[PDB]
RNA sequence: GGGUAGAGCACUGAUUGGGGGUUUAGGGGGCGAAAGCCUCCGGCUCCCUGUCAAACUCCGAACCCACUGCCGCCGUAGAUGGC
RNA sequence: GUUACUCCAAAGGGUGUCCCUGGCCUUAGACAGCGG
RNA sequence: GGUGCCCUAAGGUCGGCUCAGGCGGGUCAGGAAUCCGCCGUAGAGUGCAAGGGCAAAAGCCGGCCUGACUGGACCCGUAACA
RNA sequence: GGUACGGCGGCCAUAGCGGCGGGGCCACACCCGGUCUCGUUUCGACCCCGGAAGUUAAGCCCGCCAGCGUUCCCGGGUGUACUGCCCUCCGAGAGGGGGCGGGAAACCGGGAACGCCGCCGGCCA
């Protein structure tokens, strides 16, 4: 039986916790903030379901471009094609 | 015994307990969906203004509309529980058994009995002055095994407020 | 029923979990443990798989009837504390064809139970005292009859170490 | 604690002193902080800016710099407060109350009335301030016959002449 | 960044037996002058002991992916790319 | 037997022969035999 | 293994509170539920499947409301790369 | 330069739980009572309000304990289990083996560990 793709397909430990977070995350990742051109790693926090990108996209690293909002604007690379996201910083952690 | 009441209390008297409330409830129910006048009974024995208490899962005696008045307890503090017990432990036996107390030294009565009708059930719940930090908001704790209360101080406190025990 | 040879090997993934497979049977074994069980014996004679092995419950009940028999007619009920060490977990299945839709929705309905034992594992064991070691030689014979592939025994002594060579010799 | 499941909270949770959703809710702005915390003999307060090593103070102030815990100390403590941020150099903030529940009428807002008529702008809308004859002192007064607003003046015209 | 192989029982579920307890919701009961205080086969609670998992995980590889810098190779005899 | 693979029969047995190891008896041992 | 819905609240926000079970006391045919205290990392609950998330909460108890709105931009998925 | 004092935080169990002994100028608490702001679908029990008769027994502070639990180090288990690439290697088959590279988990023994850091105050001389 073919299944076509959705936001939380195949997400059951992609999207899960070590049972010792458990909660809210430290508040510095809620409170950061990027320079154009810094590269990022998307790095999914399961408790914040705003401004959050497909997992799809878990694991990889971009580049920031600009922002609107309260969200960065983040590019990646999938293949030949270039690809735009708006990502709140709690997903976010910088390169070094 | 007595030994360590008053051993305690030439430590210091903060360790000496007193009577945190005392409940009257009537537990084994009569209303059903009435309203029977217990609630009248127990507010003029008790001197302030009554509350119901509702039902939960579908049974068999009392309790079936989930929600409805099935009993009426009343929760008094200050002197007024002094008060009430100065004759209410006179009405039943002297001697205060040892079943009665519990794991904590807290105790109950069963007592029960143109309407008079009644089957009520008392108890009084102990404590020294300290124990409001786990009921507090701010720098809530629990409290240890030293400041906790006993069994046998509750029959030496209880022998000595009005009673004598078994 | 069918050959063993069909279920003897470990090449397809474990199937152990009942609250999703549907008509799955009950075992056919409830005794694990015989004879003896408060009795601090000397000797341990130990079976041990010499490969991979797929066991079938009804092999199972066959051996540890046969072996009971053979150690209460020479040894006593007094002695010799008789254990089987594994359990079936593994659920066997049989596709429904043989009017018929043949090679049509193969997947096998439940049929049976099996355990899995690897490479130098423990199958059964006799605790017994010096004076009955033929007897529990005789009985590690019989079981290894039975055997879908081959086993070989191994002796052990209190701390669990090897002196089959020297019980051997010494007879 | 009980194994390797358990999971253990953060240290000010623990203590009983942090309300975490309220600091990112107040943190989300980056205006700064008025905190003011209360006791059963004594108030204090003071203005805060976030780091993320660990907040820095700019001022404080308490009610033994003033007597050098109720309404008329708390509005005397929002009058220190006010006047001395505007030296600084800060003209904005926003109230912190931590774990106080804000009930209309309370020193809390008492001293949020204090530095607001010392002149730092806080927004707020005036209907929990308490009442002019709280501030003043004609509730423990007026309990007094069954601090007097006479000192009370003379504290405020100390304070003000002061800090004109 | 990941949760496969392996391993293991710390959660979900399974799975042998021997001990120390509450003794019980409960059928046979027995000194039951009749739910009864005493046992009695049974459940639940800790210590051993023997076993498991495609739809379990307190653990956890080899390996794969994205990015930065360097080596190597390609490229003004024309790269990436675009029509 | 003279088969890399494509494209070769087992469980169970053998004082058949060639080897390794570990115990036990020996200068009167392990069979047969004069003699219970 | 489930869906072809339901809901003026099961939607928005503010405040306050903490669950299942077990044990010890008191009712009692088990006690289904009402009263008391203690232990208790969630062993509960969430409008409905499964998985994931959640504790001064996203759960329970209450108050006030209709952002379940109008005019418009950009981006991701169904349908990787293409 | 002191104090066994306090507010706000960051790393979020090496910090937890449990226990043992010590302390009270200022302070933090427990504590008395409810007219008044606020409030108890009963109860000033919990929150709110006015104080201080009183106490260091609890909380808080100083120090200690490896008892439960967590984290890290060394040694063994052991280069064991597993694994990437090549092979006219073995074996009836199942499956194993060799060379070059990587490399656990349980369990066992011995060690560290009963929090670290930043800002601002008050009392004091």
């Amino acid at each position: 039986v073919k299944k076509a793709h959705s936001f939380r397909r195949k997400t059951r430990g992609k999207l899960s916790k070590h049972p010792r977070r458990r909660g809210l995350p430290p508040l510095t990742r809620f409170l950061q903030e990027f320079e154009v051109g810094q590269k990022v790693h998307i790095v999914i926090e399961p408790s914040y379901h705003k401004g959050m990108p497909d997992p799809r996209f878990h694991g990889r690293t971009g580049t920031v471009v600009g922002k609107r909002g309260d969200a960065y604007i983040v590019q990646i690379t999938d293949g030949g094609k270039v690809k735009t996201f708006f990502i709140h910083p709690v997903h976010l952690r910088p390169q070094k | 015994n007595r030994e360590a009441i008053l051993a305690d209390w030439e430590a210091h008297p903060m360790r000496k307990p007193r009577i945190a409330k005392v409940t009257i409830n009537i537990g084994v129910g009569e209303s059903g969906e009435r309203l029977t006048k217990a609630e009248t009974m127990l507010e003029q024995l008790v001197g302030q203004k009554p509350i119901r208490r509702r039902a939960k899962q579908t049974n068999r005696d009392f309790g079936i509309r989930r929600g409805e008045p099935i009993a009426v307890k009343v929760t008094l503090r200050g002197e007024k529980a002094y008060q009430m017990l100065d004759r209410l432990l006179e009405a039943v036996d002297r001697k205060l058994k040892a079943s009665n107390f519990d794991e904590h030294g807290n105790f109950c009565f069963g007592i029960q009995e143109e309407i008079g009708i009644f089957g009520m059930d008392v108890c009084v719940t102990l404590e020294r002055p300290g124990f409001r930090v786990a009921k507090r908001k701010r720098q809530r704790r629990k409290i240890p095994t030293k400041h906790k209360l006993t069994k046998e101080e509750g029959i030496v406190f209880a022998m000595e407020e009005l009673k004598a025990k078994v | 029923l069918r050959p063993a040879k069909i279920d003897r090997d470990v090449d397809k993934p474990a199937y152990t979990r009942r609250e999703y497979i549907r008509g799955a049977p009950g075992p056919k074994i409830t005794i694990f443990d015989m004879g003896n069980l408060s009795a601090e014996f000397e000797y341990e004679v130990s079976l041990h798989a010499e490969q991979a092995m797929q066991i079938r419950q009804n092999a199972l009940e066959a051996i540890r009837i046969q072996v009971n028999r053979y150690l209460q007619k020479n040894v006593g009920r007094s002695n010799y504390h008789f254990k089987i060490r594994v359990y079936p977990f593994q659920v066997l299945r049989e596709n429904p064809m043989a009017y018929g839709n043949g090679m049509r929705r193969p997947f096998g309905k439940p049929i049976g139970l099996a355990a899995r034992v690897r490479k130098d594992q423990k199958i059964l064991t006799v605790w017994v005292n010096g004076q009955h070691l033929k007897f529990a030689l005789g009985a590690m014979h019989r079981a290894k009859m039975k055997l879908p592939y081959s086993a070989y025994y191994r002796i052990y002594d209190k701390e669990g170490n090897d002196v089959t060579t020297k019980v051997l010799s010494t007879m | 604690a009980h194994g390797p499941r358990y999971r253990v909270p953060f240290r000010r949770r623990r203590e009983g002193k942090t309300n975490y959703h309220k600091r990112l809710k107040l943190l989300k702005s980056k205006k700064p902080r008025l905190v003011v915390r209360k006791t059963l003999n004594h108030h204090i307060a003071q203005i805060v800016v976030y780091d993320p090593k660990g907040d820095k103070t700019l001022v404080s102030a308490h009610t033994m710099e003033l007597m050098r815990g109720n309404t008329p100390s708390a509005y005397l403590l929002g009058l220190l407060i006010g006047y001395k941020a505007k030296q600084a150099g800060i003209e904005e903030a926003i109230l912190d109350i931590g774990l106080h529940p804000p009930t209309r009428g309370s020193s809390i807002f008492a001293v949020l009335k204090g530095a607001v008529d010392a002149g730092l702008n806080v927004p707020h809308s005036e209907e929990i301030y308490p009442e002019d004859y709280r501030i003043n002192g004609e509730h423990i007064a007026n309990y007094a016959k069954a601090k007097l607003p006479e000192h009370f003046e003379e504290v405020k015209a100390k304070i003000i002449e002061k800090f004109e």
